[PDB]
């Protein structure tokens, strides 16, 4: 069988500005099979209160999901997305980069 | 909403009958015809969903979506075609909506009609009378007299002589009952 | 495959009795249906089931329940027999929601307020007219089943103790002895037409069998007349050169 | 107007882990989910309020039962495929059916199946035939092609029923599905490396998600890198297109954007 590993894209709803209310978005897509685990990270800590879309279907038979949390970015706070899937022998951490 | 088909049709053996079915709906997953013999289960005859005509042996099924209209066409009618024909369609929700059915009566082609009334020996003691061998255009009317019973026209097939006859039976316990002109 | 097996074929009930109609199919069909057929209207869905583990109301679910524990079985339960439930019941199955229905052979059901209204048929066979034998060289025996309630009968013809079908015509629907009454007892007629020769052979035995469906041997009965049970009532005639 | 689409998906999983449903079904109009059903809830539910508000209880009751049927069929169809391939452990089965209504008034319809996320059977509603990828799919194709009535039922559903359902839902959700939120589009200079300047054309806050973005000069440009069209989480989308300035070109570069019948040019 052909497994597809997740594409993981981390980004903000609005152009980021320090001290300014925003949403942190992790979009996992193009994966197969469907079982997947996502955590958003603030300075490597697991963030509680992360909302998510239901499992979504693509016409190429892969799946996609959106994980989001409300946040206010600071210069020193690190933000990441941690993804686990059968194609990943260890959870994959993708950091947010503003620009 | 609704489906309409005629209650009864009557045609002659060897001829052609077109049983029409009209339907109103928003949403359609196809139209079926079922055949149901007296005392028996409906059995699947036809399925139309696209416009046009399907043909299997002596049976055809047409569908106009435009006009909300189907027909079952039977050619070269046989006595065994005598049955109810059930019109039905699937709406958007796959609900099966049934017509009230068309009773198809096939009249036998009686070439040599020989209309007689006969009294049957009452083995053991009512008087049984038999009206037989009459022509298929003859309509057997039930009597008024409440002590005198008259059956519908029955069609028997004596393959033993490739012969077919209409018959009706009348009887009564009345001391004053007479086979002659009991049918009337 | 057998297709759809539905039992029983016939049943009389007193007002308020409980009843289960069995229905089974060996065809691995997802969909099973219970319909009632009444004069002058289309089949009316009672209940249906899209699979083992689910059921749902049709158009006229009131007074009935179903269950679908298995792919094979879809039993229909009559909770409390009312006269309005006098009908013909058909079980059906289909592979899919859009595929053709396979029907069972039906259950003719009559609900009466009083089982004293149940009567088995009196059956008589009438020998052919000498006139017909002369003018046609054909002989028409008539069998007459009379006085029965409910209208739950199968009439068959037997020659020398084997069933026959050729030259037989039985009335499609039993007539009413008292059309005014709704509790009216019933009469049915049948003809068997054979060659005058066949009728003249004294080796030829003719037998009219009416299988009547009535009370069970288990049913309570406090009338003088015999208990009107499911029974075969029979009349016969021998051939004669006479 | 633009293209609109109705799509229904079924996913079946054999030997699923604790919690994960063996069967899941979801409907979408365009990118919006409209319906959901699973082996755990065993109930068809609306995924958008404008569905919930316009479809009576009777609808959710009836389709609940149809999906209970389809779930059982899916389970049997997967089990049979695993027998044909001689596959043990967990495998997936998927179905997608749908139609497009285009602006010119014309239509498309499609039906396909996947086994372990790969194309297994594709339907052609014009030739009334099934394209199979291997010997096991060819086997299933033959049973299906012998049932002339089923193929005709499918063609009808794709061409008429699907499209009637779509036009009905498009009305129910017109405020969501037929609205425009224009894109806010800006161009960023970045010195990707010392002595090398790249240009970034960024759009966000737009719906629908379909957008054309290119870099042109004075003449399309080659070596254009593209961001995906990504959901912002508020029901709008964002996307970008970047080029790198060949040094001592000093040519006149410009970003072109087309969204929902409006063309924009940002020069720099
Ligand atoms: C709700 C619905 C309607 C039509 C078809 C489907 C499907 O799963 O194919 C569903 O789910």
């Amino acid at each position: 069988m052909i497994q597809r590993t997740p594409k993981i894209q981390v980004y903000s709803r609005h152009p980021a500005e320090n001290g300014k209310s925003n949403f942190l978005n992790c979009y996992v897509s193009g994966f197969h099979p469907s079982d997947i685990e996502v955590d958003l990270l603030k300075n490597g800590e697991r963030i509680e209160k992360v909302e998510h879309s239901d499992l979504s279907f693509s016409k190429d038979w892969s799946f996609y999901l959106l994980y989001y949390t409300e946040f206010t970015p600071t210069e020193k706070d690190e933000y990441a997305c941690r993804v686990n899937h059968v194609t990943l022998s260890q959870p994959k951490i993708v950091k947010w980069d503003r620009d | 909403q609704n489906i309409d088909q005629p209650t009864e049709m009557t045609a002659t053996e060897g001829a052609i009958v077109q049983i029409n079915c009209t339907y109103q709906t928003s949403g359609f997953n196809g139209l079926f015809w079922y055949q149901q013999h007296a005392g028996e289960a409906p059995t699947f005859l036809s399925y139309n969903v696209l416009d046009g005509l399907e043909e299997k042996g002596r049976f055809s099924s047409f569908l106009s979506r435009s006009k909300g209209y189907s027909y079952l066409l039977l050619k070269e009618l046989q006595m065994k075609d005598s049955a109810s024909y059930l019109c039905a369609f699937l709406d958007s929700n796959y609900q099966l909506i049934w017509g009230a059915g068309t009773k198809l009566i096939i009249k036998p082609d009686i070439q040599n009609p020989d209309p007689a009334v006969y009294q049957l020996r009452d083995s053991k003691d009512k008087s049984v009378c038999l009206f037989t061998d009459f022509d298929s255009q003859t309509n057997v009317s039930q009597s008024k007299d409440s002590d005198v019973y008259i059956t519908d026209k029955c069609v028997l097939d004596m393959r033993s002589m490739d012969f077919k006859s209409n018959s009706a039976v009348a009887w009564s316990n009345k001391s004053d009952f007479a086979c002659a002109n009991a049918f009337n | 495959n057998a297709g759809v097996t539905q039992t029983p074929k016939f049943q009389v009930l007193k007002t308020g009795q409980s009843m289960t109609l069995q229905c089974a199919q060996d065809m691995n069909h997802n969909y099973m249906y219970w319909y009632r057929q009444d004069p002058g209207m289309g089949l009316r869905l009672i209940y249906y089931s899209a699979s083992e583990g689910t059921t749902d109301k049709g158009e006229v679910p009131n007074g009935y329940n179903v269950s679908r524990s298995t792919t094979e079985d879809f039993p229909l339960r009559l909770l409390s027999a009312a006269p309005s439930q006098t009908s013909v019941y058909f079980c059906a199955s289909s592979n899919r929601e859009y595929s053709p229905l396979h029907f069972g052979n039906g259950t003719r059901l009559t609900v009466t307020e009083d089982l004293n209204k149940v009567f088995p048929p009196e059956v008589a066979v009438f020998e052919p007219s000498e006139a017909e034998i002369s003018h046609t060289q054909k002989a028409t025996l008539v069998c007459l089943a009379t006085g029965f309630y409910p209208d739950h009968v199968e009439l068959s013809w037997w020659v020398n103790g084997k069933e026959v079908h050729s030259g037989v015509c039985t009335d499609p629907q039993p007539l009413k002895e008292q059309p005014a009454l709704n509790d009216s007892r019933y009469a049915l007629s049948s003809r068997l037409r054979v060659s005058a020769t066949f009728w003249q052979d004294p080796r030829n035995h003719f037998r009219c069998q009416v299988q009547f469906y009535g009370l069970s041997e288990n049913d309570e009965w406090t009338q003088d007349r015999a208990k009107p049970v499911t029974q075969i009532v029979s009349a016969e005639a021998w051939g004669r050169a006479d | 107007m633009r293209t609109h689409s109705l799509r229904y998906f079924r996913l079946g999983v054999s030997d699923p882990i604790h919690g994960v449903p063996e069967f899941i079904s979801v409907g979408y109009v365009d990118s919006h989910p409209i319906t959901t059903y699973d082996s755990v809830t065993r109930q068809k539910e609306p995924r958008a309020p404008w569905m919930a508000e316009n479809l009576a209880p009777d609808h959710w009751e009836r389709y609940t039962q149809l999906l209970r049927g389809w779930q059982q069929m899916f389970k049997v169809e997967l089990k049979r495929l695993q027998r044909h391939y001689n596959h043990s452990g967990s495998h997936t089965y998927q179905r997608m059916i749908g139609c497009e209504l285009l602006e010119d008034g014309s239509t498309t319809g499609f039906l396909q199946y996947a086994y372990d996320g790969q194309d297994f059977l594709i339907f052609n509603k014009d030739t009334l035939s099934w394209l199979a990828v291997d010997n096991v799919a060819h086997t299933i194709k033959q049973a299906w092609e012998a049932n002339q009535h089923e193929l005709l039922y499918q063609k009808n559903w794709l061409e008429e029923e699907c499209i009637a359902w779509l036009k009905r839902f498009l009305e129910y959700g017109k405020d969501t599905l037929q609205r425009t939120e224009p894109p806010l589009v800006r161009v960023n200079r970045k010195e990707t490396f010392p002595g090398v300047t790249a240009l970034f054309c960024k759009a966000h806050g737009f719906y629908p998600p379909e957008i054309y973005m290119t870099w042109m000069k004075n003449e399309i440009v080659q070596e254009i890198d593209y961001g995906d069209i990504l959901p912002s989480g508020d029901g709008t989308y964002q996307a970008w297109a970047s080029i790198e300035l060949d040094p001592q070109s000093s040519n006149l570069y410009s970003c072109h954007v087309e969204h929902s019948g409006v063309h924009m040019v940002l020069q720099v």
